[PDB]
Order: C-alpha cells, then sequence, then structure tokens
C-alpha cells in the first residue's frame, strides 16, 4: 500500500520508465514516418499474398510486439514478485490487450492507417486475411483512442492496469495481485489529476471491449486453423500458439 | 513453454 503523494509520484515514474524502455516503436519515428505510405500498387500486392502468407506474417509481427510486453511485465513493480502461476495467469489474459492498445501510437487518425512491415496502410491491406469485422473493429478500437490524444506516460499507466487485472480467472494470490492494482489506481488517477486530464475517464473503453477484441482474435485464428493447420504447425511462432491456440 | 523460459 501507497501512503504518501511522494510514493504514488515514485510509482508514475517508475512506471513510465519500464515503458519507454519497452517500446518496440519510438512515437517520434512513428509520428515522422507518418507520411510514408503504401502505394495503389502496394497495397494490390498485399491483396494478391495468400490469405497464409498474410496470417503468418501478422502472427509474426504481433508475436515480436507480445515480447516487448512481456519485457515490460518484467520490469513492473510488483509483477514479479507475484508467483509465477500468477505472472503466466495474468500475461496468458493480458499481453494481447496491451499490444492492442499500444498499437494506437501506430495508427493515423486523420487518415485511418496503421504502421506495418515499413510503411502505413488502410484496413483494405489486409483484406487477404479473410477477417474484415476483426480488421475494423481493430482500427475503430485504434480510432477511439486517437481521439483521447493520449500521453505516453497516460500508455504507460493505462497498460499496466490492463495487465494487472486483479479480476482474471486462475489467479492463486489474488489479494496480492488487487493491492497491486489499487496501488497502480491510485497512480494512474492521481497522474490525471495532477495534468488535469480527469475528463478522460469516461471516454475510456468499457472493460469488456479489450476482451470482445481478442475474442475474436482467437476465434479467427480456430478458423483460419481449421484451413491451414500444417502452417500454423510449421510456420506460426511457438510463443504465439502458446497464446492463442 | 516459452513464457515459462521468457520470464527467468
Ligand atoms: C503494438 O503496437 C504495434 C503497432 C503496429 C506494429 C507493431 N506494434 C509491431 C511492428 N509492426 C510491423 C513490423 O509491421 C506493426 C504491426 O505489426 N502492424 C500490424 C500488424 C497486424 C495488424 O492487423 C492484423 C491483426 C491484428 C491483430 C490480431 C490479428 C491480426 O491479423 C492476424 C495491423 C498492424
Amino acid at each position: 500500500p501507497y501512503a504518501s503523494l511522494t510514493e504514488i509520484e515514485h510509482l508514475v515514474q517508475s512506471v513510465c520508465k519500464s515503458y519507454r524502455e519497452t517500446c518496440q516503436l519510438r512515437l517520434e519515428d512513428l509520428l515522422r514516418q507518418r507520411s510514408n505510405i503504401f502505394s495503389r500498387e502496394e497495397v494490390t500486392g498485399y491483396q494478391r499474398k495468400s490469405m497464409w502468407e498474410m496470417w503468418e506474417r501478422c502472427a509474426h509481427h504481433l508475436t515480436e510486439a507480445i515480447q516487448y510486453v512481456v519485457e515490460f511485465a518484467k520490469r513492473l513493480s510488483g509483477f514479479m514478485e507475484l508467483c509465477q502461476n500468477d505472472q503466466i495467469v495474468l500475461l496468458k489474459a493480458g499481453a494481447m490487450e496491451v499490444v492492442l492498445v499500444r498499437m494506437c501510437r501506430a495508427y493515423n487518425a486523420d487518415n485511418r492507417t496503421v504502421f506495418f512491415e515499413g510503411k502505413y496502410g488502410g484496413m483494405e491491406l489486409f483484406r487477404a486475411l479473410g477477417c474484415s469485422e476483426l480488421i475494423s473493429s481493430i482500427f475503430d478500437f485504434s480510432h477511439s483512442l486517437s481521439a483521447l490524444h493520449f500521453s505516453e506516460d497516460e500508455i504507460a499507466l493505462y497498460t499496466a492496469l490492463v495487465l494487472i487485472n486483479a479480476h482474471r480467472p486462475g489467479l492463486q494470490e489474488k489479494r496480492k495481485v488487487e493491492q497491486l492494482q489499487y496501488n497502480l489506481e491510485l497512480a494512474f488517477h492521481h497522474h490525471l489529476c495532477k495534468t488535469h486530464r480527469q475528463s478522460i475517464l469516461a471516454k475510456l473503453p468499457p472493460k469488456g471491449k479489450l476482451r470482445s477484441l481478442c475474442s475474436q482474435h482467437v476465434e479467427r485464428l480456430q478458423i483460419f486453423q481449421h484451413l491451414h493447420p500444417i502452417v500454423v504447425q510449421a510456420a506460426f511462432p511457438p510463443l504465439y500458439k502458446e497464446l492463442f491456440s | 513453454k516459452i513464457l515459462h523460459r521468457l520470464l527467468q
């Protein structure tokens, strides 16, 4: 339990630091690359790729993103003090949710494009995946977060809470995770109060929204795996399969 | 498998 303001502010700076250290993509880099947009020729190229090649490429890049989220957790105060069961439960449920939130940084609301393999492209880039519902949902979600003008520090505190969620089924030290979650909640809300940003509280996504996105991801994978079981077995990252089946 | 190994 964090009692003084100085303690709470120490948590804030600690969380923000752990975040900055474990982003794979610098905000500055993503912003200054925004003019670098796939041409119609390249978009057509993406649309002509097989469903299985596109899934493999997507599963690969997401897996790399997940690895940075694991590093983020390993650097988070409190997380490494939890038992290994609980560490795994939190990452299993939360890693993809954190990726989805971090993705808003790589999203340009001005033209509805996302950073993918070196350039920005709209959602039509992903048509070969055969999961437009999932894709447009992800895009709408990133759009909603972009409208809030999330700061880097807000992203750090919000993703720490996404991860440190005491309601995850299968936790052995529920009360310990609860205490960590509460301390992080005070840190997030203190920072918002300090920065006159508490108006974002009502505008943050409803809890089950992130869960809906991860469920859709799993559901689409299941269908893909049924169509291409050898591809998943032979060409999907081991970590990705472990997390998503 | 992997998450175990990544955590240590
Ligand atoms: C977390 O923050 C970010 C943001 C962007 C990127 C990264 N990290 C890592 C580096 N990167 C590269 C190298 O391209 C970017 C990326 O992966 N882009 C990207 C990948 C997949 C997308 O939708 C497909 C999809 C999404 C979710 C679930 C299943 C899916 O289909 C199977 C859309 C964009």
